[PDB]
């Protein structure tokens, strides 16, 4: 019943600068355990929807790094141990994101980004000719 | 008047400005005590819960405090759970609380199903006398403290337990 | 015959951990990798440096609480901060468990130059998945 | 000597807010989840083990600070922080018409005590002629 | 033109988690942090 | 101390190199381009050849950083092929499992 | 440890209360399936092992069916066959011995009054009937068993299902009885499809040696087939390539009838082939009766080839072959 009243104290300044607009952003996280990934996903996207995005995901080929080493510390060269180390992929695409929308976007999936994955952003970002081009100069 | 002070430490970040731990327990100490009285025991019990042991950690007299609520309140049920709560609340052998629980347990007659509970939870007193950890330098039985719990251990259908009892008096004197 | 990282039979009377009671070719089958970290993914660089650090963890934790550390230890690596997870047995009193604590968080903090996180949690004894 | 205190679980309520018990990614600790599980190869003729104790249930990556009711109040919060896409730009070929140049940039998170990726310095710049 | 570009929003690197904290209250059960 | 005397000679070795890196680069730069006069290459290798011995890249020894084996020892862990396999094999490493396929 | 099973029933049914709570659902229908889907997120476990994954299910599916006590407290057994060692076992041969006699007793008296109203019910070929297997079985008598005794047990069965059968019998006979799953080897008859005022085309899928082939095939066209862009005899010089694609058309008698094209990717010139071979017969059973597709499949035409490259083992020069063994 005791709760503390009004504990919200953000504040966003309104600039003047005209926002960024990103024709379309890549999201692709990589990772060891197929399981992770599939639980990441439905993170990023129930969050994603409930913003408005409109994001589709695809699954990318995966691929498997392989490498033998000798089994015993003498001799014995017949007899090998062999490793492997797999990396599953997972890609999210978002199209038509605001810059403003894209910063809350991202660092709220990165903060939740779990231990034993990592992930790369491709930004297409839009705009218009340079005053050069755009202003005719012959 | 309490909840309006207590209403603008819980405004933004003003409860940084409580003070120390002493302070803190002080300021929680005055505070729940009049919780009891001046509220209804509903609610009272929702701020036990939630103040403690969260926030602080009862005093004794605190403890006695919300005793006196229950009593007024015509709910005993409710003296099982306090026992067990005090116990994890660091005051498993504290003399004086010990005392009042039995008073009120074996204060008056009770139903077969309430009277179990309250023998139950004398049983659980009756241990902790037995492992006091003054013990080392002077283990006490009080006189009341024998006398209700050997009380308690008859209503509950607990008439072998209460042939045990009967030789304590002789042996405390 | 493999002897990597096995505990041979000895009748039934040695008690043996969930860890130990699984050969090494059970890894990523039935018992999961010790530390997780990006360093050996696929594309990623910095492998080194989290090998050499892991190693040290392993020798530090062990010698930092002796005799009361029950199994391996658990390290996750999440943005720049070190989780360090440990089971302690009930061997030394909590007032020097959190001066170990403090010690730890500190110490490997400005060693490492990232911030350090240590969660403890406390078993009775070892934890004993077959024999006994 | 020091005795152990019984779980917090036994004191959990059936009603209460999950998120408020988690609010950042946090290790799983078996006194603070209510949830009985268990996990691990099960003996000849047994169980698996139970959830204290078990460094298999330590190993994964929670996902307990994430729960779904948590999900809509974390995002309705952030909905604060952004912009409207201009509804305009709907067709992707009205997107080429208003602006001809799309450059594409890359960022690279790691775990780490150092970001420095110098992949991260390219610059893909593409117009349509 | 048919196309107005809206206005960048500016805040500062930590009231971000100021907006998740608010959220998530102090826990009844929970020992202090 | 290091674990065995040569893995103290390696890093005296590699700290050498370091320090005459950028002054070999901007000679060595002389030697191996033919626009420059003869006479003027032939007394670039006189001065690259009296820069310190140990100040030299192809000398510099990779071994692991653990046991110091000068052999069999892999780039990206930069640990000899025992210990690895000790690593491994205890699961200590992220995303190492035994290949089967 | 029947107290032990009891404190997991109650403290699961708590335990889902509190998953329903957290996962926002109503907990009225909060269904096992539900259970499975919500652990799997919330611990999400990366392990090849379906077994050694988190579970959380009902005790009585986790933990094994234990005996019951089997004596008082005075220490009298409560069954009658307890110093046998296996109870239960005997108990089920003798009630189903004694039900043989039974019906030899009833089957004697009938004779006696002349009177045969039983029938031979053994007979459950179209339901698919199978009797218990041994580990079933010592699944439903809560009690391990031999090969021996499980042989005697299921003759004596036999011997029981051979003699006219009263009502009571065929109920103790049918917990027995189990039913196979559907068999047949017939496949799926791809419905033709039309588009664009295109008659008769169906589209197959054949894959064979690190070669996918996809082929549409249509029925309103002369004999012709246009591989990649390409006339087909251009891009299978080799006689023997041709020969494949023939295959299928002409075991159908149909070479000229059809107009194909086909997309092949990967492997080289015969494994293309087979591949293209492969898709034609399945993309022609649309055009086809159901009784010649059976005559296909007895052609091997529908059967995808198994038959793949194997690796290199770590110590010998290749798949098969080891090194020269110098014996001293
Ligand atoms: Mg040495
Ligand atoms: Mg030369
Ligand atoms: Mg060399
Ligand atoms: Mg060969």
């Amino acid at each position: 019943v005791d709760v503390p009243k009004d504990m919200t104290k953000p504040e966003i300044t309104i600039s003047d600068e005209p926002d960024t607009l990103y024709k379309r952003l890549s999201v692709l996280v990589k990772g060891h355990d197929k399981a992770v990934l599939d639980s990441y996903e439905y993170f990023a996207v129930l969050a994603a929807k409930e913003l408005g995005i409109s994001i589709k995901v695809h699954e990318p080929p995966r691929k498997i790094e392989r490498f033998t080493l000798l089994k015993s510390v003498h001799i014995f060269k017949k007899h090998r141990v062999q490793y492997e180390m797999r990396t599953l992929y997972r890609c999210l695409e978002l199209e038509h994101l605001t810059g403003s929308t894209a910063d809350v976007y991202l660092e709220y999936i990165q903060r939740n980004l779990p231990e034993g994955v990592a992930m790369e952003v491709t930004k297409t970002k839009l705009e218009q000719l340079p005053e050069h081009i755009r202003k005719p100069i012959w | 008047l309490a909840y309006q002070v207590h209403g603008l430490l819980n405004t933004g970040d003003n409860w940084k400005l409580i003070g120390s731990d002493h302070r803190r327990n002080f300021y929680y100490s005055k505070f729940f005590n009049l919780l009891c009285f001046m509220e209804q025991i509903d609610v009272t019990l929702k701020w036990y819960k939630d103040l403690i042991p969260s926030v602080f950690f009862p005093h004794s007299q605190t403890m006695i405090d919300l005793l006196q609520a229950l009593d007024v309140a015509n709910r005993l049920d409710m003296v099982p759970q306090i026992w067990k709560d005090s116990k994890e609340y660091g005051h498993t052998f504290r003399n004086e609380l010990k005392e009042e629980i039995l008073m009120l347990m074996a204060r008056d007659q009770h139903p077969p199903e309430l009277q179990v509970a309250f023998a139950d939870c004398a049983a659980d007193i009756k241990s902790t006398y037995e492992s006091q950890d003054a013990r080392q330098t002077a283990p006490e039985w009080p006189a009341s403290s024998l006398n209700y719990v050997a009380v308690l251990f008859l209503r509950a259908g607990r008439t072998q337990e209460a042939w045990k009892m009967l030789g304590l008096f002789r042996k405390h004197n | 015959k493999n002897r990597a990282a096995r505990v041979r039979v000895s009748k039934g009377d040695k008690p043996v951990t969930y860890e130990e009671a699984h050969a090494p070719h059970y890894i990523a089958h039935r018992k999961g990798w010790l530390s997780l970290h990006t360093g050996n993914l696929d594309g990623e660089d910095h492998a080194a440096e989290r090998t050499v650090e892991d190693v040290f963890l392993r020798k530090f934790m062990l010698g930092t609480f002796p005799g009361c550390l029950a199994d391996q230890l658990v390290l996750k690596r999440r943005a720049n901060q070190l989780e360090i997870c440990a089971l302690v047995l009930r061997q030394l009193p909590p007032h020097k468990f959190y001066f170990l604590v403090g010690y730890s968080e500190t110490l490997l903090s400005h060693f490492y130059k990232c911030p350090v996180h240590l969660h403890l949690q406390t078993v009775p004894s070892k934890v004993v998945y077959k024999y006994i | 000597r020091r005795k152990a205190l019984p779980p917090r679980t036994e004191k959990m309520a059936v009603d209460q807010d999950w998120p408020s018990v988690y609010p950042v990614a946090a290790p799983f600790k078996p006194s603070a989840v209510p949830l009985p599980v268990r996990m691990g190869y099960p003996v000849k003729r047994g169980v698996p083990m139970a959830k204290e104790g078990n460094l298999e249930l330590l190993k994964i990556p929670n996902f307990l600070h994430l729960t779904p009711v948590a999900i809509k109040r974390h995002c309705e919060a952030l909905k604060d922080f952004c912009t409207e896409w201009p509804a305009a730009l709907d067709s992707d070929e009205k997107c080429e018409k208003h602006f001809p140049i799309e450059i594409d940039t890359a960022d690279y998170v790691s775990a780490g005590p150092s970001i420095r990726n110098p992949k991260a310095r390219v610059v893909t710049l593409r117009v349509k002629l | 033109e048919e196309v107005v570009i809206p206005k960048k929003k500016t805040w500062d690197k930590v009231a971000i988690l100021q907006a998740l904290a608010s959220t998530v209250h102090r826990d009844s059960t929970a020992a202090p942090y | 101390y290091y674990v065995d005397w040569k893995m103290l000679r390696d890093v005296k070795r590699r700290k050498m190199a370091y320090e005459y890196a950028d002054e070999r680069l901007r000679i060595n730069s002389l030697r191996k381009n033919t626009i420059l006069p003869k006479d003027l290459q032939e007394v670039a290798d006189e001065e690259i050849a009296s820069l310190p011995r140990d100040s030299c890249p192809v000398r510099i020894r990779n071994r692991c950083v653990m046991t110091s084996r000068p052999r069999g020892v892999k780039r990206r862990w930069r640990l000899s092929r025992i210990v690895f396999r000790h690593l491994a094999d205890h699961g200590q490493l992220s995303g190492v499992q035994r290949a089967m396929w | 440890t029947v107290d032990f099973i009891k404190k997991q029933i109650e403290e699961f049914n708590i335990g889902k209360r509190h998953l329903a709570n957290m996962m926002g659902e109503d907990p009225e229908t909060f269904t096992q399936e539900d259970i499975d889907r919500a652990i799997a997120y919330l611990f999400p476990s990366g392990l090849f092992e379906k077994r050694a994954r988190p579970i959380m299910k009902h005790p009585e599916e986790i933990f094994p069916k234990q005996r019951a006590i089997q004596w008082g407290e005075d220490g009298r057994p409560f069954h009658f066959l307890f110093y046998t060692g296996k109870q239960s076992y005997y108990s089920l041969m003798h009630d189903t011995y004694g039900k043989l006699l039974d019906v030899e007793k009833h089957h004697n008296q009938l004779r006696a009054k002349d009177l045969l109203a039983e029938k031979t019910k053994i007979l459950k070929d179209p339901i698919g009937s199978r009797w218990l297997i041994k580990e079933e079985l010592e699944e439903m008598l809560v009690e391990k068993l031999s090969d021996q005794d499980y042989a005697q047990f299921i003759r004596l069965l036999e011997r029981l299902s051979a003699l006219p059968c009263g009502a009571t019998e065929e109920d103790f006979v049918n917990r027995f009885r189990r039913s196979i799953p559907i068999q047949s080897k017939k496949q799926l008859i791809e419905p033709l499809q039309y588009d664009e005022q295109g008659m008769a085309f169906s589209r197959g899928e054949g894959k064979r040696k690190t070669a996918k082939a996809e082929v549409v095939v249509y029925g309103q066209g002369s004999g012709r087939i246009d591989v990649n862009g390409v006339d087909y005899l251009l891009y299978f010089p080799v006689t023997q390539d041709r020969e494949q694609l023939m295959f299928p058309l002409h075991f159908l008698d149909r070479l000229g009838k059809h107009d194909m094209t086909c997309a092949v990717s990967g492997g080289g010139r015969s494994a293309q082939a087979g591949a293209v071979r492969l898709a034609m017969a399945r993309a022609l059973c649309s055009f086809v009766t159901e009784d010649e597709v059976e005559w296909m499949r007895q052609a091997g035409l529908l059967t995808a080839d198994p038959r793949v490259r194997e690796r290199k083992k770590p110590g010998q020069e290749g798949a098969r072959r080891k090194f020269t063994w110098k014996k001293r």
